[PDB]
């Protein structure tokens, strides 16, 4: 939603405090604390507790997260939005417009993922911002996400075509998670990340699904529209795949 | 649904509430119109609930830096002392009682943390932070330490970390620049690091908080604290024989409190502002109002030039003036509440080891700037 996941969240040294906006990503990592499917496979962030927060209008609640960064030196981080629409049955009707156009025009339509926003960190200079709104445009086919990726593995030096193979064995977990379609999720996001000073001694990356504020269970309420999640998966897996027999002549 | 023909005053339980009435009674003589002072709890929080509906008192008591929430919010009246008048007070004063431009409230009293010491322990306390270890070599052998104070709360750990050239957010052209924040620079970095080595070295203790420091200066165990003038009642029923000075120097540069202003600003629904007005200006900020006030539980130091010559004869509150001098108005912008999370984690984080000073200090800038709009 119009809601970017980092917006308002504060860093604890190994945690995260993410501002609660509604009550759904809260209820969700609450749901799922106990299955083992979620809890014990790494493709979700370590949940913590939610806590109440005073900053000078009243309590704020904020549930406490994993630091999937902690200790970066060099962070290298890539946002996917995943799904074949980003809106939901409780989009409001005057955001619904732009939403539907968004989709269309980005991958999101035909892909079930979009390109969502990318940082890097290439040497000692001030980081590199690419902005989510690229994806309209300059990101707004699958040859194009698949070049913005590869530059997600460029780290100012080379490609780390040693990493893409995590990467893969990560969606494979979230695929299999994500085909018993217990819930559905609209504008949630796989996260990529690494630390560019990762060694084989000093292991620093990451890929996680986050961002649940629009998580439907499917066994407590209904929600009958689609949500393309798997479809998303599937297709960025495919793109990974690409990717690396194209780093095979490096 | 504020009564007209009359004065509520809301004003904190630990203020000087009796004497505050007593200056309404004199107004009632004069001029017929009754004023109640009440203390109710949580009044701060109450305030705001309160005030939205368009009722609650007509006069509220607090810290400057919880009404330019009030004033976000319109809950406060813009207030209007002619040039006579704003000369009576300190001008650092009226900077403190400024939100978009305009004056919401009337500074009461100034408070601002010192070096509190003991005379018996330390005769000649230091003028500099980084004598300190050495004193507490020598005081520890003879089984006493130097220095105890709240290490949990940013509000007394800050004035180090700005002294080599910290600060929270950039002051300019009569304006808060929230982009710029001054937590991670080398000046900031400075500090910290040398509060950290204090731990390392065995000369503080990482988990030492305002209970603990207190009981142990009041007992003799420990030659310094640092506190505000709120803390003397109790050092005074402990009998042991304390002076209050200025705060070390680090790098030769002044320790740099945060300096907090009583105020009182006048509700905006208030129908009674001309009243509220009358007795702010020529009732209690009088020689004889604030005395009457202070009598009942003393204000420290005060925003009135005339009453705060005569307070100033004791070196307590001579002290407690030159360090708020020294340091800085506290913000008064909705955006210090991320400011004081971020030096309240970093601190804790940095002293307890698990992060370096940089690490710590880092993320103190990226959540000084967190956008707080919920």
């Amino acid at each position: 939603e119009e809601n970017l996941y980092f917006q308002g969240s504060f860093t604890d040294g190994q945690y995260l405090l993410k501002p609660c906006l509604s009550h759904r990503e809260r209820d969700f990592y609450l749901h799922i604390k106990d299955d083992k499917e979620w809890t014990g496979t790494g493709i979700i962030p370590k949940f913590y507790g939610v806590e109440l927060h005073e900053f000078g209008f009243g309590e704020l609640e904020f549930i406490r997260m994993e630091n999937l960064m902690y200790k970066y030196k060099r962070p290298f981080v890539l946002d996917l939005k995943i799904g074949t629409q980003t809106w939901d049955p409780e989009t409001a009707s005057s955001k619904m417009k732009k939403r539907l156009v968004v989709d269309s025009t980005s991958t999101t339509t035909s892909l079930g993922v979009r390109f969502s926003g990318m940082e890097r960190n290439i040497g000692e200079e001030k980081p590199i911002l690419y902005s989510r709104y690229l994806c309209t445009h300059e990101v707004n086919t699958r040859d194009s996400l698949k070049e913005y990726i590869k530059l997600f593995f460029n780290d100012g030096k080379k490609y780390r075509k040693e990493l893409v193979p995590y990467f893969i064995s990560q969606l494979d977990k979230m695929i299999e998670v994500m085909k018993k379609r217990e819930y559905k999720m609209f504008s949630s996001s796989v996260l990529f990340v690494y630390d560019s000073t990762t060694t084989l001694e000093d292991k620093k990356y990451n890929c996680k699904m986050i961002d649940f504020a629009h998580n439907w269970i499917l066994s407590e309420e209904e929600c009958t529209v689609e949500d393309g999640f798997l479809f998303g998966l599937n297709n960025l897996k495919s793109i990974l795949e690409d990717i690396e027999n194209e780093f095979k002549s490096l | 649904k504020i009564e007209e023909g009359k004065l509520v005053i809301w004003i904190n339980g630990d203020k000087g509430y009796n004497g505050l009435a007593e200056v309404g009674k004199k107004f009632e003589k004069d001029t017929g119109i009754k004023v109640t002072v009440e203390h109710p709890d949580k009044l701060e929080e109450k305030f705001p609930q309160v005030a939205a509906t368009g009722d609650g008192p007509d006069i509220i008591f607090w810290a400057h830096d919880r009404f330019g929430g009030y004033a976000q919010s319109g809950l406060l009246a813009e207030i209007t002392p002619d040039k006579a008048f704003q000369d009576k007070l300190y001008p650092f004063t009226w900077d403190a009682v400024r939100y978009n431009g305009k004056l919401i409230a009337y500074p009461i009293a100034v408070e601002a943390l010192s070096l509190i010491y003991n005379k018996d322990l330390l005769p000649n306390p230091p003028k500099t932070w980084e004598e300190i270890p050495a004193l507490d070599k020598e005081l520890k052998a003879k089984g006493k330490s130097a220095l105890m104070f709240n290490l949990q709360e940013p509000y007394f750990t800050w004035p180090l970390i700005a002294a080599d050239g910290g600060y929270a957010f950039k002051y300019e052209n009569g304006k808060y620049d929230i982009k710029d924040v001054g937590v991670d620079n080398a000046g900031a970095k400075a500090g910290l690091t040398f509060l950290v080595d204090l731990i390392k070295n065995k000369h503080m203790n990482a988990d030492t908080d305002y209970s603990i420091a207190e009981a142990a200066f009041n007992k003799g165990e420990t030659a310094m604290t640092i506190n505000g003038p709120w803390a003397w009642s109790n050092i005074d029923t402990s009998k042991v024989n304390y002076g209050v000075t200025v705060l070390p120097t680090f790098k030769g540069q002044p320790s740099k409190p945060f300096v907090g202003v009583l105020s009182a600003g006048i509700n905006a629904a208030s129908p009674n502002k001309e009243l509220a007005k009358e007795f702010l200006e020529n009732y209690l900020l009088t020689d004889e109002g604030l005395e009457a006030v202070n009598k009942d539980k003393p204000l420290g130091a005060v925003a009135l030039k005339s009453y705060e010559e005569e307070l100033a004869k004791d070196p307590r509150i001579a002290a407690t003036m030159e360090n708020a001098q020294k340091g800085e108005i506290m913000p008064n912008i909705p955006q210090m509440s991320a400011f004081w999370y971020a030096v309240r984690t970093a601190v804790i984080n940095a002293a307890s080891g698990r992060q370096t000073v940089d690490e710590a200090l880092k993320d103190a800038q990226t959540n000084s700037g967190s956008d707080i709009t919920s």
